[PDB]
């Protein structure tokens, strides 16, 4: 027996902040790529449009989930990662990759979820005479493991004992890039913003616009919760989450209760479906009763 | 007798247990599936 | 004070040896579940394994320098809050990145720095008076990257007699830059032992610090009689990988 | 990694391995081929 959806519930958290895109991406400074800053988001809406007027991102990748559904989820534990490369180097700010950024620098996870986005920032970065502040490590004992910064700056010998740095065999391992304003584009500065986040799994407190609506119980419905979307039967629950959990399942896998983001009351979720049927004929050659 | 029943209870709860497995696929929920993933990636994942 | 200083003719500890007893299990991840077995797989504390004891009595105050590896378990058993909190690094000097953990007299810090650590951090109780009166964990600090401070409390600082009462568990990773912690408490009543049962632990931080984390020391309590004079209380603290 | 210091590619693509092993493998048959050819031309390097 099929039972098909009247109505339509959609519940978010209360937000009321625009999250920080002018901090995050006009920010005046940036740091070097071996010195990399990580930023948290919280409590904010992310409604990117708002770029679409002041920015104009040359790469921009997201891994874990289509770009076209960024407005309908809501994102947990968001980090941002800032630092400043060559035009070469943009490549290597990618799952499995190699070279002395991702070697020594920065490196990111097999599983990595998130995006990636990058822009030219000649003007801004690059003087006639040559701009030097911006560093990178190119020398070290070993790789760095994923989201690992390294910011010593102890003398370098391939033979792995103490040295003084005006002796053979003896290097600072921190080199500076030469930004020209006459430089081609492979040695030109660009700015690199990483966002790491998870998704439909625990607590979250940024999400994307949208209109959430009352609850409707004891009918079957679509309803989305916090980005999750499907179709069922929700009804008030007797179960007790702990404050770090936020959905429940079955043995199945199956999502089969939620907290309200907004009252934090539980609710179960049942199927609409159900029942067996069974149907009695004579033969469609002496009726179609 | 006795085992026949649980035979028949075993095989069915079985079958229901099996919907927990990934098979290769991103998740073994729909739900999360097409919340995530738009339709041409969420094919393949729902194929698997 | 106002330095820090190394303290003279403390005995060389004893690393006495006991074992876990279906200690150690935590909640694998954020999903409510119930009336279920599940099965998984991931970084625990065998049944039954070989753990190390640390002692505060007398003149022995155990704080070495102890290697991480791939996570650790740490249970204090005490009766008057000695054990404060950790310091976790790789070379455990200015020369790279440490993150303190600690939990001061009315807050909880968490702080990663280039630490001056001092070889022998602790904190400095009156007995007479029964109130914090220094603390020495770091001479000098730059180069800071991360930072939390809780709200307000207060503790009762001062020295108890009688038999253990608190059991205090926590469970450390690190992991993709993160430093997770997980956390469990139990009323006890023993002497000088780790009590066996079983008690699941709780998520309590995902520290985004970043840091290669290699060895850790404990952060612990002296009692002292009059000013000068150092002294200790009992306190008990173990291990397990 | 001696390259590190000299050298920087703006394109470096591997197929049939992955570019975090090759420093355990050792390798059979080797060539290199040279050439040269214009900007826009270099993504026809590759099969298909
Ligand atoms: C439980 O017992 C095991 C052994 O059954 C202890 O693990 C042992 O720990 C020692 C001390 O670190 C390891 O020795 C060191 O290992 C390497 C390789 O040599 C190196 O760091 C040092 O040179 C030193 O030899 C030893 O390898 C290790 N044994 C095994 C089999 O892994 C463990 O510590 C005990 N649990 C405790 C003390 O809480
Ligand atoms: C336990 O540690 C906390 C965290 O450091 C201590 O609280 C902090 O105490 C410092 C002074 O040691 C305060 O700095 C000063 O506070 C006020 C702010 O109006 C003012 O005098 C100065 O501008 C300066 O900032 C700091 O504010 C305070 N932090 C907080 C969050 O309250 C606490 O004192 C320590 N407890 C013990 C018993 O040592
Ligand atoms: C980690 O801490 C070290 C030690 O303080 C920092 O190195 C120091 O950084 C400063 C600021 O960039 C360097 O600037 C120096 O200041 C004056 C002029 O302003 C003059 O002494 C020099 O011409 C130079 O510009 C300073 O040399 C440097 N000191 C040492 C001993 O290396 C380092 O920046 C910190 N690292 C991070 C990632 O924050
Ligand atoms: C998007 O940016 C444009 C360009 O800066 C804005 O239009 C400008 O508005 C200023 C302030 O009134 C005028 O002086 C300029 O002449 C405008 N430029 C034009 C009309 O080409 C525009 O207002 C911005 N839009 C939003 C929604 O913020
Ligand atoms: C989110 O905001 C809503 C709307 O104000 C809050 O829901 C109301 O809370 C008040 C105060 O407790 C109650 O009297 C109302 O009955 C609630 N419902 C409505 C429709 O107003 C809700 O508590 C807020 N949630 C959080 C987590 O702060
Ligand atoms: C890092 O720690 C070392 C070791 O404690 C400090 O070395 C001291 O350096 C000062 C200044 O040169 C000397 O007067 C001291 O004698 C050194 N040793 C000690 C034990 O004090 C060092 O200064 C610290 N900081 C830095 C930035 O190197
Ligand atoms: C990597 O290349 C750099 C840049 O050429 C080398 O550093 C230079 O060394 C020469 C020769 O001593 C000096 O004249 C330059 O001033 C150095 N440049 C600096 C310090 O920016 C460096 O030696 C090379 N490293 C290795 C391991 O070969
Ligand atoms: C300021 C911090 C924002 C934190 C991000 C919030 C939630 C998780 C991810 C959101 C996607 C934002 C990227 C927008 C890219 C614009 C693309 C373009 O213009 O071509
Ligand atoms: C960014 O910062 C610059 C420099 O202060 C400022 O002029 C500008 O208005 C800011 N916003 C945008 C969208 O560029
Ligand atoms: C098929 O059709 C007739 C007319 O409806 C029906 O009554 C009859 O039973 C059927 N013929 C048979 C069964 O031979
Ligand atoms: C430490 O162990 C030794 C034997 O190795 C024993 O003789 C001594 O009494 C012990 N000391 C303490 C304080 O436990
Ligand atoms: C500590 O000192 C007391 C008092 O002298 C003594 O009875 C006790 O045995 C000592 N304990 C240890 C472990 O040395
Ligand atoms: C490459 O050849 C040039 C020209 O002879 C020479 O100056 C240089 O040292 C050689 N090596 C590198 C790494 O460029």
């Amino acid at each position: 027996f099929r039972v098909v959806p009247s109505g339509d519930v959609v519940r978010f958290p209360n937000i009321t902040n625009l999250c920080p895109f002018g901090e995050v991406f006009n920010a005046t400074k940036f740091p070097s790529v071996y010195a990399w800053e990580r930023k948290r988001i919280s409590n904010c809406v992310a409604d990117y449009s708002v770029l679409y007027n002041s920015t104009s991102f040359s790469t921009f990748k997201c891994y874990g989930v289509s770009a076209t559904k960024l407005n309908d989820l809501c994102f947990s534990n968001v980090y941002a990662d800032s630092f400043v490369v060559k035009g070469d180097d943009v490549r290597q700010i990618a799952p499995g990759q190699t070279g002395v950024i991702a070697d020594y620098n920065y490196k990111l996870p097999d599983d990595f979820m998130g995006c990636v986005l990058a822009w030219n920032t000649r003007n801004i970065d690059a003087t006639s005479t040559g701009n030097y502040n911006y560093k990178y490590r190119y020398l070290r004992h070993g790789k760095l493991r994923p989201f690992e910064r390294d910011i010593s700056n102890v003398p370098f010998s391939s033979d792995g004992k103490p040295c003084t740095p005006p002796a053979p065999n003896c290097y600072w391992p921190l080199r500076g890039y030469g930004f020209y304003t006459t430089s081609g584009i492979g040695y030109q500065p660009y700015r690199v913003v990483v966002l790491s986040f998870e998704l439909l799994n625990a607590p979250a407190t940024v999400c994307g616009p949208k209109l959430s609506t009352d609850l409707i119980k004891n009918q079957c419905v679509n309803f989305n919760f916090n980005g999750l979307t499907g179709t069922g039967v929700l009804t008030p629950s007797s179960k007790r989450f702990q404050p770090f959990q936020q959905f429940g399942r079955d043995v199945s896998d199956f999502t089969d209760s939620v907290r309200d983001p907004k009252t934090s009351e539980i609710l179960d979720i049942s199927p609409c479906s159900f029942g067996g049927v069974s149907v009695i004929t004579p033969g469609t050659n002496a009726s179609s009763e | 007798l006795q085992d026949v029943v649980n035979q028949n209870a075993q095989a069915l709860n079985t079958l229901v247990k099996q919907l927990s497995s990934n098979f290769g696929a991103i998740s073994s929920v729909l739900n999360d599936i097409l919340s995530r993933l738009d339709k041409v990636e969420a094919e393949v994942q729902i194929d698997r | 004070l106002d330095r820090c200083t190394t303290f003279d003719d403390v005995q060389a500890p004893n690393y006495t040896q006991h074992t876990s007893s279906m200690r150690g299990v935590y909640y694998p991840d954020e999903i409510f579940r119930s009336d279920t077995l599940y099965l998984t797989q991931d970084l625990f504390l065998p049944f039954y394994s070989n753990v190390t004891g640390f002692h505060t009595i007398n003149h022995t105050f155990d704080n070495p320098v102890i290697p991480f590896k791939d996570g650790i378990y740490f249970a204090a058993t005490e009766k008057s809050n000695v054990v404060r909190g950790w310091v976790f690094g790789s070379t455990m000097n200015n020369k790279s990145q440490s993150v303190i953990i600690i939990n001061n007299s009315t807050n909880v810090v968490i702080r990663a720095c280039n630490f001056e650590l001092c070889d022998n951090p602790f904190f400095v109780v009156s007995k007479p008076m029964g109130t914090q009166t220094h603390t020495m964990i770091f001479d000098n600090a730059f180069n800071c990257t991360f930072e939390y401070i809780s709200d307000a409390f207060s503790l009762d600082v001062s020295e108890k007699s009688g038999n253990f009462k608190h059991l205090r568990e926590f469970v450390f990773k690190n992991k993709d830059g993160f430093l997770y912690v997980y956390k469990g408490y139990q009323p006890i009543d023993v002497v000088r032992d780790l009590p066996s049962g079983f008690n699941t632990l709780k998520p309590i931080f995902k520290l985004p610090l970043g840091i290669k984390i290699t060895n850790f020391r404990a952060i612990l309590t002296a009692f002292s009689p009059a000013q000068g004079t150092w002294g200790t209380s009992a306190a008990a603290y173990f291990v397990g990988y």
